[PDB]
């Protein structure tokens, strides 16, 4: 009754994924249209089983460049904002040192 | 019988001594100790377990063994060593979960604590921590609980990097979900001990050796500078994740509104200054949303709200948030506190004994720079005297002593006073201004010393 | 005649949520719809502290609550953003 037996997930960290995720959630781009747009020249280049010397240079070079929207960029900055990113000291003395640098 | 036990103890001592002298060459002796532990005698089981603990702590490296003759045999040695250590731990959960036998369980807890204190950095620490916390997650204080919490507290203090603390915090959080955030109050105090959050002639060298020595020295200096920067960043990231897990546990505890609200507000007040500014403004909303032991809980909310506002530099960071709603809550809560009884017995913000926070909230209220004594303190103090009709005299003398040492020169507090606004329910006496009640009745009271306390007040 | 209808896959639809005041002004035929009460400040603080998996940060104009990707939407985003067939069982 105390067993720690505790799967697959995903972590949206790229601007590309956020723009796609925003389009899915905001319903601006229809989900059915997104699926159809996913049958392109790059999805048919399957990566299942390819070696690491091949896959590494395929990702750095042969990676389709999807657009990025400013709204998704803000969302990532919001996600990347840690709980202690701007505490009382890092907002007061950090602001104070810059102020006294400008004064000097 | 006794001779057999003595012979087995001697054999364990000889095997242990040989291991200390030559650890690498005698790995089979550890297997022999396990066979000796298999003896039915309880005392021999205890001695074998202790010798295994002593042997393991002596031969365990000070570094983390990196998994896979000068290098190969060392790897086989370390791989072989890990196998007994796993087997020894496997016996540990078996005997721990199996709970005469109580003494063996206490010994089992003891070696578990010793491994925690010393072998925290080593492999299988995830299993070691999980076994120990599983004993604490239970409703009742099992034997050795004081030893385990001390060991966990010591690790949190020494762990400057915060990786081991992060592992324990995650495991402690998992128990809280399993227990529905219903554990002993001492358990939540572990988070308070996280040091990461609380931090807020010469031998001759050949011509070739000198160039090697110089080359290594340059690497070490470059290694140190990069490590220092990496340590600062990793500690900062670990601190953020620890705050994430700790605060999410505290907020979940507040949502359930259990009996552990005391420790949750304790942690929230202690770690509030570590959190972001935007969260400070929204932190008081959850405190003020619980107004529909109800008086005791409201005391914690108003006291913690005072503590959060007490953070240095709030004047520069004008977050406002109008803590006056908490002020009026304290202004109204004194009457039910005077209504219900209270007993100190004999031998949660920061302490216990509810009367202690009240004076503590009053003294931080007084410690506020010019925030009071603007004819508002007197109105507050009047009901303070009214609420002082009961409770021990030392408490009664304490609150009267607060206004005695008060810098304000107002003297009409214990008599007719200016308008008693802010929820009223008392004599207003508007626009009176007369230097002319409660002490007269206070003189007649069970304890004789209240009479002289009233006399010393009117004379002073 | 062609009935001037809307097929279920038409790119035109009502209620287009956007990023972040709440756009609770009126409804069709012009009636104010009730504002859903603001969420418990505890619960809102929890969600802010630990963002839900697939936290899009998108609120529909009607309800002030955020819109979060479901498990199937998270899977579709996984396949689409990794440039694979968005169909789990399609023979390439």
């Amino acid at each position: 009754w105390n067993s720690d037996s505790d799967e697959n997930n995903v972590e949206i960290v790229t601007a590309e994924a956020m723009t796609l995720a925003q389009d899915i959630a905001s319903r601006r781009k229809s989900k059915a249209d997104l699926i159809d747009e996913g049958y392109n020249r790059w999805s048919f280049q399957s990566k299942e089983g390819l070696p690491d010397w091949f896959l590494d240079e395929e990702t750095t070079v042969n990676k389709p460049n999807k657009p990025i929207t400013k709204e998704a960029v803000l969302a990532l900055r919001e996600k990347m904002k840690a709980l202690n990113a701007r505490p009382i000291k890092k907002v007061l003395e950090a602001q104070g040192r810059k102020k006294m640098r400008t004064i000097k | 019988v006794k001779q057999q036990i003595k012979n087995d103890k001697e054999a364990l001592g000889i095997q242990a001594q040989q291991l200390l002298e030559e650890p690498v060459e005698n790995l089979h002796l550890i297997r022999n100790i396990f066979e000796k532990f298999d003896s039915p005698y309880i005392t021999i089981k205890k001695l074998s377990l202790l010798t295994l603990l002593a042997v393991f702590r002596d031969i365990i490296p000070g570094y983390k063994i990196r998994p896979l003759k000068e290098v190969a045999q060392r790897w086989e040695y370390e791989q072989t060593l890990l196998k007994h250590y796993a087997k020894f731990l496997q016996t540990l959960e078996t005997i721990l979960k199996s709970f005469t036998q109580l003494s063996l369980y206490q010994v089992a807890v003891r070696c578990c604590t010793k491994l925690i204190e010393q072998a925290s950095h080593f492999n299988l620490s995830e299993k070691l921590f999980a076994l120990a916390v599983r004993q604490i997650s239970h409703k009742t204080k099992r034997p050795g609980f004081d030893g385990i919490i001390n060991s966990l507290k010591n690790i949190f203090e020494e762990d400057n990097l915060g990786k081991t603390s992060l592992k324990c915090v995650t495991i402690l959080s998992r128990m809280f979900k399993q227990r529905n955030y219903d554990v002993l109050p001492d358990v939540y105090d572990l988070f308070l001990s996280v040091n990461i959050l609380n931090d807020m002639d010469l031998p001759y060298l050949t011509k070739k050796a000198r160039k090697n020595y110089k080359e290594t020295k340059k690497i070490t200096q470059e290694m140190k500078e990069a490590d220092a920067v990496i340590t600062a960043q990793d500690k900062e990231k670990y601190q953020s994740e620890i705050l994430k897990i700790i605060f999410i546990t505290y907020f979940k505890t507040l949502q359930l509104k259990g009996k552990l609200i005391g420790n949750a507000l304790e942690g929230v007040a202690r770690l509030s200054h570590l959190l972001n500014i935007e969260f400070l403004g929204d932190l008081l909303q959850v405190l003020r949303e619980l107004v529909m032991q109800a008086t005791r809980e409201a005391l914690l909310t108003v006291s913690t709200a005072f503590e959060i506002a007490s953070a240095q530099g709030v004047g520069k960071l004008n977050l406002d948030l109008d803590l006056g709603l908490f002020v009026q809550r304290l202004y109204k809560i004194i009457f039910p506190f005077s209504l219900n009884p209270d007993a100190d017995l004999n031998k949660v913000v920061n302490a216990t004994t509810e009367m202690e926070m009240l004076l503590k909230c009053f003294q931080v209220f007084f410690f506020k720079s010019k925030n009071i004594s603007s004819s508002r303190l007197s109105s507050f103090s009047k009901r303070l005297a009214i609420a002082s009709m009961q409770l021990p005299e030392h408490s009664a003398s304490a609150d009267l002593a607060l206004l005695k040492k008060l810098l304000s020169r107002y003297s009409k507090l214990s008599r007719l006073l200016t308008s008693e606004e802010q929820i009223g329910d008392g004599i207003y006496n508007p626009f009176i201004e007369d230097p002319d009640y409660e002490p007269f009745l206070l003189k007649n009271h069970y304890s004789p010393a209240v009479s002289q306390s009233a006399k010393e007040l009117l004379k002073s | 005649e062609i009935d001037a209808g809307y097929s279920s896959d038409s790119s035109t639809e009502d209620v287009a949520p956007g990023l972040y005041n709440l756009y609770i002004n009126y409804d069709i035929d012009g009636k104010k719809i009730t504002r859903p009460a603001t969420p418990a400040a505890l619960d809102s603080l929890i969600a802010s502290i630990d963002k839900d998996k697939g936290w899009t940060g998108i609120v529909d104009p009607m309800t002030g609550k955020p819109v979060n990707l479901t498990t199937e939407e998270l899977g579709l985003l996984k396949r689409l953003a990794q440039s694979e067939i968005p169909d789990e069982n399609f023979d390439p």
